[PDB]
């Protein structure tokens, strides 16, 4: 017996990376999960060396950071990497999250890897926003401020949790520094969890884009799936090479140049671009503790897709009336994203609720309704 | 959903001659644009295997329609890593298109509804 | 259709000269340029970005 | 559900006979100039419309609401501004 | 001197001549207005910086490119 | 050309050893060849370029 | 919002340095440290940037010593424990014109006047937006403007009451260059400098963003092939059903 | 007079109202305000205003003795508050917020 | 063999791990004993001098030390739990031994 299935170390690796049995027809979307997993690598390594130059304390966080970019040795370049895979981080997070919904990776019997992912999910908005506050910039500050507010309308002990949040009565030295120890932690979180994922999916296989089943045609992980990682891999380097090197700042915000000012407030208070639609969706419901419910609600409705989708087919490859479905869907939510950074007046106010109310009757009425209707067609359609 | 429910509400429609009227037509056109007949597949070659009724109901499929089942799966597998349509006698034509795997189905899930019923009975 | 002896028509993909040793070694060519770009490239990333731990500017200062 | 390599946990298989030759025989792009454009089409003009609908909606929608936001916020608009508030 | 004084007094007879009149117009109307007493216990006082601004943005849209080729 | 095959990428200790000289090559050359080109796009307008006014 | 409100958006100008090969001019840095110098460094600190920054890009060491060599910064004190100063090192940071916030605001009317080493970076618009501020002030307020004392009508800052005066008029500076000191010269180049400030590694950024741009590229192209030529068994592969 | 205390960095305008001052912002009908409180309400001591002095509109600090109703104006975008600081004029929607405050003496202030 | 193997790695860990951890402190013994241990590098020939340097981000232990120890020192207990998982899962496969010395396969609990 070869040696990388005998040795009970090397066959964990084995079985993950190399004899793993594969669908022989997996397409370009199923290299998301690599690209987060290059995405998490790279924050690590960047991560931690900034950390190496990094001073938590709020007197010298902000300075810290241009001495990084200033006089750390390649620091520019650790620098706008860490900031700028963040963002491509959610990219491909959200096109994974799309490529799981579209082609039914929820449904029995992956329920476990996708509920698992769905805190995964939440474990990355958690460290990026912490992250976010790191630099202690305006947008840092206010963005800490306001997002750490929403704590204060839990009923009863809302106030006493912001204030043991914040470690104080304003966002400050306790709060940045807390949140640097949380921010380096949260990323090994996220890397177990991501590990239970695969962990909890191993046992089911990866779907795949038709939706049947693939046991009756297997393929390696390696060398296929591995040579066809590297595609992206490299396609992923060269956007990032375009952002890192030529555009650092495109998909920054400049309020985070000037330094925190508890005094003066920024024009206008946005979180990160991935966090918009969620914001928008909070801003959709006029009572507070309503809007902090519904934001909440908007990721863990995902953990009801198992049951509200009654198709009796896996996935959308197949099913005319759903892909429509999913496409408005999807482009509500990039309305959501938009909607997220637009100033609070007409007539962004009421469209706002409307795309807020598409979202949730997707999972609640539309998905259940379209794909009980789907069912019908596809049996009376081939009689 | 359970293949049993999409199966009676279906024959609800075929019933009544108003909605079987504006239905059929409709359901054959999706069935249309669905496309699964281009991979070569039959409509229950489609209908999701991983749970333990279906696991059952494909153990009874008498050989040869099984190992027809095993032919069509490979086949469509390799037309989508392909990224080719099925053509000639690969693409599925509508008399071809029969329910083989329906009746085996429905028994299995009789007998576990009638089962669940009648853990639940009550000497009256 | 029935045969299985007789092979299905490959023509359309066969190399002519498919067991030249020309053959073969331009596909190690290839194969040998991505590892040569990658091992320039890794070690282009390992060393400017192990740099940021040798004296910075304002230690040098 | 999945076995592993020798159990996979297939149906039993009889009869499908598969065929291939080894990438050093095969040219690995034969035919890419007619997938290239020929394939490419075929596959894009079949998923056109299920991008098309939903995309030209919401950015119609879009375009709708920033022209009116930005109308609200002239001199011309000061009116409907006022009562849309 | 100064390039760009020529060339934003060029733009403005030129290519930007429509909202160069209609911001003449509009401060012609607001000094008149001011010029009228009670004025000041008015509720709306119309400026002219949107009319400003159609004619900055049209004169810098001729003119970006023109300017830094001649410094 | 067999020959070419059987020095340098038959072993594959010989193909690695090959591919990191190549290596080592490439970065040497690509570095000056990458500077010489920077420098003339940039002609007149780096440093080096007003430093001898000084 | 009104578009006074949100400010008038600067102009795309073609700067130098923009365009991904394009590294910025150094001479214009050179005027533009001068005109920072000798206009705005009245008012504005640049506290990020040490005198060792300017040494191979605007100056030589020698000029740069010269400079830090002028000045007195706070030494260790004396062993009697007395406070003492010392002459300026390449090491030491250009220092501020004021010694705090409160010094600065008022002998600004009130307006605290930032600190340009970011200030690029830290406002929509960058380079451009510094252009067009500085050479933005009409010589009279759009007519129903009400500015609040000691405030200046400039269509380019948000709300368009800016607390900084004019302050380039043709020939403030006297370029050693003999270059004409105009108004737009003189922001164009301050701007440049101020840009180059906010981001030094900028030339050297896109040097070596251009090598990776050409090693990935190449990569990536190969990978294209490598996964071709390894799928195509695969792809090829073809079946004989016969049913039994 | 009117102070600026730092208090969790956010300032603190304590003004010294004089018996006049008082009596001026004991005059507005609380029916039309905006946020309807009257002066009883915001301060325990009617010589002593104290109120968070950052405008409730978006963040300025009021300019004080300025206004149209002779209190705090903000010069941000002219909303104007009034003696018992109050909003009467302009796009504020809420009066400037008073803190916790208690006089442990009769000239000491705790905040 | 390998549970034993890994855990000698184990220990290595370990040792670097506290080591750099009293480093933080920045006490008197903190930075001498930083300097006193981080100069055997200096011994490694050639090579020595110039990786002292490196480990240091400077010419003495001072603060770019004290910021890579901080955050080393935050990271090595968590690769420090990988390979003590790494060693438990390495002696799965023959189960622990016992004080006997003989085999347990006889007779075994929960
Ligand atoms: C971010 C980091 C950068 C790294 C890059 C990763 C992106 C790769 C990826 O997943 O997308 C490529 C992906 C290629 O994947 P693939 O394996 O060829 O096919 C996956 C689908 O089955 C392809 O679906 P198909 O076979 O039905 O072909 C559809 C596709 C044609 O697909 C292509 O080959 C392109 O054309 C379109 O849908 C275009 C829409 C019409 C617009 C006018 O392109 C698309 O599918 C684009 C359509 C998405 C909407
Ligand atoms: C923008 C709107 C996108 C709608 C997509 C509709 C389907 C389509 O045409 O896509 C091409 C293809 C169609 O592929 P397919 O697998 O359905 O069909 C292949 C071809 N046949 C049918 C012949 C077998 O769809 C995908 O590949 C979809 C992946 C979805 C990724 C979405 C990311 C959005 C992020 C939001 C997160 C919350
Ligand atoms: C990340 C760093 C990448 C380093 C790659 C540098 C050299 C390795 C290489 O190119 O591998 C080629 C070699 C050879 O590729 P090969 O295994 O396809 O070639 C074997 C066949 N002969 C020897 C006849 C050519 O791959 C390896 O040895 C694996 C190491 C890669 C990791
Ligand atoms: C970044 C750089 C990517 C990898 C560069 C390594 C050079 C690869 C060239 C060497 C090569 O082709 O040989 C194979 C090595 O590949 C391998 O063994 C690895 C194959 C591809 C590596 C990448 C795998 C997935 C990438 C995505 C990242 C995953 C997410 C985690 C961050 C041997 O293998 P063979 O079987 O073809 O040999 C056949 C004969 N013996
Ligand atoms: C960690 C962050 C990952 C992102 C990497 C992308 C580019 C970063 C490299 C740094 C850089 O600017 O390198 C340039 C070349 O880029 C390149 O050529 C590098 C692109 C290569 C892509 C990735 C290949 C492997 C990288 C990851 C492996 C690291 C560990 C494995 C041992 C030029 O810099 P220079 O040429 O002046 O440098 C001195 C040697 N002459
Ligand atoms: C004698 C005073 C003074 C001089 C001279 C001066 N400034 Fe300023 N500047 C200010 C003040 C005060 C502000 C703050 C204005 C405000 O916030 O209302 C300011 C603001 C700025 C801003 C930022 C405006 C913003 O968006 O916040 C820039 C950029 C600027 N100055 C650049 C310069 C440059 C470049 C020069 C000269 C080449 C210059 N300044 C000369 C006083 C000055
Ligand atoms: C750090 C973040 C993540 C990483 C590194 C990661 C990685 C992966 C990898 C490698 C796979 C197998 C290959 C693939 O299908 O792409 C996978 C599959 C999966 N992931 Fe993720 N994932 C992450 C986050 C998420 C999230 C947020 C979700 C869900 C909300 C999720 C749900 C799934 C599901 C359901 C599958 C099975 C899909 C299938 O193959 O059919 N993952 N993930
Ligand atoms: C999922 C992994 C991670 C994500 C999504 C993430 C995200 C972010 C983000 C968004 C920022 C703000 C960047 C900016 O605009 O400057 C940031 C900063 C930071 N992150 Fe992370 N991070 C991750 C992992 C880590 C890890 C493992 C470390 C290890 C300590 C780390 C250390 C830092 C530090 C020190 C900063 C502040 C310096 C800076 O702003 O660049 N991060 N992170
Ligand atoms: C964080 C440090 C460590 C932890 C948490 C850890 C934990 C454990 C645990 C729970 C066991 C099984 C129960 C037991 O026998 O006590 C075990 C067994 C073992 N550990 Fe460790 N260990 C650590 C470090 C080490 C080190 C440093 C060595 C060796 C140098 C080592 C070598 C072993 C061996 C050989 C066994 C098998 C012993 C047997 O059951 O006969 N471990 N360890
Ligand atoms: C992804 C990075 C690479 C490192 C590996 C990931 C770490 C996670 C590994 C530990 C989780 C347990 O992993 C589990 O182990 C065994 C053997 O290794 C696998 O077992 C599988 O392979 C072996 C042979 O290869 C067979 O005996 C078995 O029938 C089959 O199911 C499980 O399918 C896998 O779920
Ligand atoms: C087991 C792995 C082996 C140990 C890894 C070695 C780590 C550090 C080694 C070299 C780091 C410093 O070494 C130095 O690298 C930088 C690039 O980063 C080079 O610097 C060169 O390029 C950079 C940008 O690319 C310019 O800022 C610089 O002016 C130029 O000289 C130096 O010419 C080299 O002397
Ligand atoms: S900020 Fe106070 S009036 Fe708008």
């Amino acid at each position: 017996m070869a040696l990388r299935k005998k040795n009970s170390l090397l066959n964990m690796a084995n079985s993950y990376v190399l004899d793993s049995p594969q669908p022989s027809n997996l397409n370009y979307f199923w290299n998301f999960g690599s690209l987060l997993a290059l995405c998490l690598v790279i924050q690590l390594a960047t991560g931690i060396t900034l950390a190496m130059h990094y001073t938590s304390h709020a007197s010298l966080a902000f300075d810290s950071v241009e001495h990084i970019m200033r006089d750390v040795n390649f620091g520019w370049f650790i620098r706008y990497a860490h900031a700028n895979t963040a963002s491509f981080f959610f990219i491909c997070i959200y096109a994974h999250m799309g490529r799981n919904i579209y082609y039914g990776s929820y449904k029995t019997p992956r329920v476990l890897p996708w509920s698992i992912g769905v805190i995964i999910f939440l474990l990355l908005i958690i460290t990026a926003f912490m992250g976010y506050v790191l630099v202690f910039g305006q947008m840092s500050l206010w963005g800490a401020t306001v997002i750490c507010n929403l704590v204060s309308a839990i009923p009863w002990l809302g106030e006493d949790i912001v204030h043991f949040l914040w470690g104080g009565f304003s966002v400050g030295n306790p709060t940045l520094q807390r949140f640097f120890a949380l921010h380096y932690l949260m990323p090994f979180v996220l890397a177990v969890f991501a590990l239970l994922h695969l962990i909890a999916l191993h046992t089911a296989g990866s779907s795949n884009p038709l939706g049947i089943t693939s046991n009756v045609d297997k393929l390696s992980m390696h060398p296929y799936y591995s040579f066809k990682d590297l595609i992206t891999v490299f396609a992923f380097l060269l956007m990032f090479t375009l952002f890192v090197f030529f555009s650092p700042d495109k998909l920054g915000h400049p309020d985070n140049y000037i330094p925190a000012n508890p005094m003066v407030t920024p024009a206008s208070i946005v979180p990160e671009w991935y966090l918009l639609p969620f914001y928008a969706i909070l801003r959709a419901i006029p009572d507070k503790l309503g809007g902090v419910i519904a934001m909440v609600a908007a990721i863990l409705i995902l953990l009801i897709l198992p049951i509200v989708d009654r198709s009796i087919i896996r996935g959308n490859a197949f099913k005319p009336i759903s892909k429509l479905l999913f496409g408005f869907f999807i482009c509500n939510f990039l309305l959501l994203g938009v909607l997220g950074q637009v100033h609070i007046e007409p007539p962004f106010i009421v469209l706002g609720q409307i795309c807020t109310i598409f979202y949730f009757s997707y999972f609640l009425i539309l998905l259940p309704m379209v794909s009980t209707i789907e069912n019908i067609f596809f049996y009376i359609g081939s009689l | 959903a359970s293949i049993t429910s999409v199966v009676k509400t279906s024959e609800l429609i075929l019933k009544s001659p108003l909605l079987s009227k504006i239905v059929v037509p409709l359901a054959k056109t999706y069935v249309k644009f669905s496309g699964y007949r281009q991979l070569g597949f039959k409509m229950n070659d489609l209908i999701i295997e991983e749970t333990p009724n279906m696991q059952l109901a494909l153990r009874r499929l008498p050989p040869t329609e099984s190992y027809d089942r095993v032919y069509r799966l490979i086949r469509a597998t390799q037309f989508s890593l392909s990224h080719k349509l099925a053509t000639g006698n690969d693409i599925t034509k509508p008399e071809e298109d029969d329910h083989y795997l329906i009746p085996y189905i429905l028994d299995v899930e009789a007998e576990a509804f009638e089962k669940d019923a009648l853990d639940n009975l009550e000497v009256v | 259709g029935k045969s299985t002896y007789k092979i299905p028509d490959f023509t359309p993909y066969l190399k002519k000269d498919r067991n030249t040793d020309a053959n073969r070694l331009f596909s190690y060519f290839m194969i040998g340029s991505f590892g040569m770009l990658s091992a320039a490239g890794a070690k282009a990333t390992v060393q400017d970005f192990l740099s940021n731990m040798s004296a910075s500017a304002d230690v040098l200062a | 559900y999945m076995g592993w390599w020798g159990h996979m946990g297939s149906p039993p298989q009889k009869g499908i006979a598969g065929y291939t030759i080894s990438p050093f025989a095969a040219r690995p792009f034969a035919g890419v100039v007619h997938a290239a454009i020929f394939n490419t089409f075929r596959r894009t003009k079949n998923q056109a419309l299920f991008v098309i609908l939903p995309v030209s909606f919401f950015y119609y929608v879009w375009t709708q609401a920033s022209e009116k936001n930005e109308w609200l916020y002239t001199k011309a608009g000061r009116h409907e501004l006022a009562k849309a508030l | 001197p100064d390039p760009a004084i020529a060339l934003h007094e060029a733009a403005a007879e030129g290519p930007c001549h429509d909202f160069k009149h209609h911001f003449d117009e509009c401060v012609e109307r607001v000094t008149k207005a001011q010029e009228a007493e009670d004025y000041d216990h008015a509720e709306y006082k119309e400026d002219c910086v949107e009319e400003f601004f159609h004619l900055q943005h049209c004169i810098n849209d001729n003119t970006a490119d023109k300017l830094f080729r001649v410094l | 050309a067999t020959t070419f095959y059987n020095v340098f990428v038959k072993r594959n200790s010989a193909f690695v050893a090959t591919i990191l000289a190549s290596a080592f090559v490439f970065d040497m050359t690509f570095e000056t060849a990458i500077d010489n080109f920077w420098d003339r796009i940039n002609a007149g307008k780096q440093w080096k370029d007003i430093r001898h006014k000084y | 919002m009104t578009a006074a409100e949100h400010g008038l958006h600067p102009a795309e100008y073609p700067w130098p340095q923009n365009g991904m090969l394009s590294t910025f001019d150094h001479a214009s840095l050179r005027r533009g440290y001068q005109v920072y110098k000798e206009v705005c460094a009245a008012c504005h600190s640049l506290d990020r940037i040490a005198w060792r920054n300017l040494v191979g890009v605007t100056h030589t060491t020698d000029e740069a010593k010269a400079f830090a060599e002028e000045l007195e910064y706070d030494d260790e004190p004396d062993d009697e424990g007395n406070p003492r100063k010392r002459p300026g090192k390449l090491a030491d940071y250009i220092p501020g014109p004021y010694p705090n916030e409160q010094a600065a605001r008022a002998a600004n009317q009130g307006a605290l006047p930032p600190d340009l080493s970011l200030i690029a970076k830290a406002r929509h618009g960058g380079a451009d937006y510094i252009f067009a501020l500085l050479t933005g002030y009409p010589d009279e307020p759009p007519a129903g403007v009400v500015l609040a004392p000691g405030m200046n009508y400039n269509p380019y800052f948000p709300g368009g009451g800016i607390g900084m005066a004019r302050t380039l008029f043709d020939g403030v500076v006297e370029y050693e260059d003999g270059t004409p000191a105009t108004t737009s010269q003189m922001a164009k180049d301050v701007a440049a400098f101020l840009t180059w400030a906010a981001e030094p590694e900028h030339d050297e950024r896109k040097k070596l963003g251009l090598k990776a741009i050409i090693v990935i590229s190449a990569m990536l192209g190969l990978s294209v092939y490598i996964k071709k030529f390894k799928w195509s068994p695969i792809k090829n592969r073809k079946f004989i059903y016969n049913p039994p | 007079k009117n102070v600026i205390i730092k208090w969790r960095g956010k300032p603190i305008f304590i003004r010294h109202r004089t018996s006049e001052e008082i009596e001026e912002a004991n005059e507005v009908n609380v029916a039309t305000l905006r946020d309807p409180q009257t002066d009883d309400e915001r301060v325990q001591k009617p010589e002593w205003l104290v109120m968070i002095g950052v405008c409730t509109h978006l963040g300025c600090v009021p300019i004080g003795e300025a206004g149209d109703f002779g209190g705090w104006f903000c010069p941000c975008h002219g909303s104007h508050y009034d003696i018992s600081g109050r909003i009467r004029r302009g796009p504020a929607p809420l009066n400037l917020e008073i803190p916790e405050y208690d006089f442990a003496d009769a000239e000491t202030l705790v905040i």
